[PDB]
């Protein structure tokens, strides 16, 4: 349903 | 002979590639000169997602908030700002492989490779269009963000693209180089959607030719159509009107391979209306959209870079 | 999400690209460390062509008869031999971006990318496989003889194919980087004609999993099959056997998605004797089987380089 | 009817 903003966790 | 999706030598690019992380939050950077461009949403923590004030979010950052990485060396960032959706990290070495380069905003229609990046390491290189609703089907999953999207002319680097972020679809959205997206899209987590998309006609036609030029000619046909009489077809099965403008650009195709534009038309109209009966074009068995003219004359005529 | 025909970042193999030149024939060359590899033919004339002697057309000429031209600097040659149908120019300079590299001869259905180039100059990278009857359909004009095929692990760049001819189908031959040929083919001005191709099983496997891991499940069924069952219907449609090897290799693509190999062979069953009743799958109207398992691992997983 | 041999002429 949302957007997925696509950096990544460190 | 043959015919592929074929993408730029991504070389120049690659060379172009860094990390940079802010907190708990990494992504790409593109290193040109001595600043690293990049998705201001690095700044963000997932809290922060549903309605960022980045002005605000910006201001509580200082230099050393942000970690840029060029493979194993560590950039100093020695100055930050924001222009429109992209965060420009001034830093202290220029990049020695800068390649020649522009920032260009394309239209809806065009082509560029994309160089797939993470954690500032390019992992592949592919084709793909800017749709007419102004995403782009792409291959990126968590990490991707700040990879680039491309075209060489000679040597010269013209970046069109930085990817941002994925919309519920699983198609893919993000800016130009100077930060302004493609589309109505926000860098928000919020409800939003593309328009519904069209298939790009002129590319259609052009990827037509390219299927003549290479010895396939079994879906022409000895009819002509109007202009505005293809245009009736092409709304009815969801494909942009063809402009004038299309037709003059479609004008080296037609010459070298003697088929008027209205005929190869007449051609795509038969198609439309008629499948194709379990034959293929250039080893498709759908009518491809996602080559430009431009990309046809590259490719079955053989320039370099 | 999404799933592109991705190629490897050609930069690499892009610092290795120069020019052959061998009378009024030229082609591209491929310089690691201090020796450029290219094609024996370049030292053919047109007349040369339908039986030569290449043992005889080689101990008729000098070092001064091969120029080499990498950019804008002629490298001097300074030692020639023949080893099987490749040349091995020695050249007074050691290249100075010759990456980590290795020569690995491929097997029928392993991809590779390929870096189409022209007068040395890279022009467009893509992405294709050695058919089963060990052509490939590439994309490729006069020209285009030395571009090389090739794969990246790390850093490392494994060289697998040195592109030489195009059969009269419009798909291509050459060899590898060792200079045999893969299949029966032979570099002489012949009637030669490829062995009919057979679609690579296990890649058109690995591609529905692809499928199902970006969301789409609408090919598959509740029936399971025999192995042994499996392969009479592939035999049927023109598929190749798929082995225990290739079941045990689509190992972890069916331990991620939860679907027994020997399923997913049921779902491509039912898709070989039912079609596809107009639907797609990633984009296809067509089953694909240019994606290996490991081509799929790759992107839907995001490994870099 | 024959093989093409992908060099160029010079």
């Amino acid at each position: 349903s949302g957007v997925t903003f696509q950096s990544a966790v460190k | 002979s043959g015919f592929r999706k074929m993408a730029f030598p991504s070389g120049k690019v690659e060379g172009c590639m860094v990390q940079v992380t802010c907190g708990t939050t990494t992504l790409n950077g593109l290193w040109l000169d001595d600043v690293v461009y990049c998705p201001r949403h690095v700044i963000c923590t997932s809290e922060d997602m549903f309605n960022p004030n980045y002005e605000d979010l910006l201001i509580r950052k200082s230099n050393h908030n942000f970690l840029v990485q060029a493979g194993n060396v560590q950039l100093r960032v020695i100055g930050h700002s924001m222009q429109n959706c992209v965060l420009k990290l001034k830093v202290d070495t220029a990049n020695p492989k800068t390649p020649k380069y522009k920032f260009v905003r394309i239209q809806p229609g065009q082509t560029f490779s994309v160089l797939a990046c993470y954690n500032g390491s390019p992992s592949g290189v592919y084709q793909c269009a800017m749709r007419p609703n102004f995403t782009i089907k792409g291959s990126f999953l968590n990490g991707s963000a700040g990879s680039v999207g491309f075209n060489i002319d000679y040597d010269c680097v013209s970046f069109c693209y930085m990817h941002h972020m994925e919309l519920p679809t699983g198609v893919h959205a993000g800016t130009d180089l100077e930060g302004n997206f493609y589309g109505p899209f926000v860098d928000r987590q919020t409800a939003q959607a593309a328009g519904t998309d069209t298939t790009i006609t002129v590319n259609v036609l052009a990827w037509l030719y390219a299927a003549v030029i290479n010895g396939d000619r079994w879906f022409l046909n000895r009819f002509t159509t109007t202009l505005n009489d293809f245009n009736l077809v092409a709304m009815k099965y969801n494909y942009e009107p063809l402009t004038q403008d299309h037709v003059d650009i479609l004008g080296p195709l037609s010459a070298q391979t003697g088929i008027a534009v209205l005929d190869m038309c007449a051609s795509l109209k038969e198609l439309l209306q008629n499948g194709m009966n379990g034959r293929t074009i250039l080893g498709s068995a759908l009518l491809e959209d996602e080559f430009t003219p431009f990309d046809v004359v590259r490719q079955c005529s053989g320039v370099t870079f």
